[PDB]
């Protein structure tokens, strides 16, 4: 499945 | 402002463009929200003629409300995909009944 969320930098 | 008052419904919006959504995006978005605490699963709206920013509202509900802050302070503002995510609350009442189209 595609991973879309991504980590607040 | 209604989506300014705290309670245990999170609307996220900008996640994707109208006619985007999957199911890999529900999947993902309850996984990431239990982060946060229990959670139950996506609830999908697209509100016809909304801007491309708009169009689709994903709600979660959450079993508390602490939870539903800190997903709120945590999502808005962070990239799901290329798109920032805005992130707020929703009315409880409304949600429970599937009025899903109130201005937040
Ligand atoms: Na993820």
């Amino acid at each position: 499945r595609r991973r879309r969320w991504r980590e607040r930098q | 402002a209604m989506g300014k008052c705290p309670t245990k419904v999170v609307l996220l919006r900008n996640m994707v463009g109208a006619g985007e959504v999957d199911e890999d995006l529900e999947v993902e978005t309850k996984e990431e929200c239990e982060k946060y605490g229990k959670v139950g699963k996506c609830v999908i709206f697209e509100i016809p003629g909304a801007p491309d920013d708009e169009a689709v509202r994903i709600f979660l509900e959450f079993e508390r409300v602490e939870s539903a802050i800190k997903a709120v302070v945590d999502l808005n503002g962070r990239y799901f995909g290329g798109r920032v995510v805005k992130a707020c609350f929703y009315n409880l009442d409304k949600f429970r009944v599937l009025d899903l189209a109130e201005q937040v």
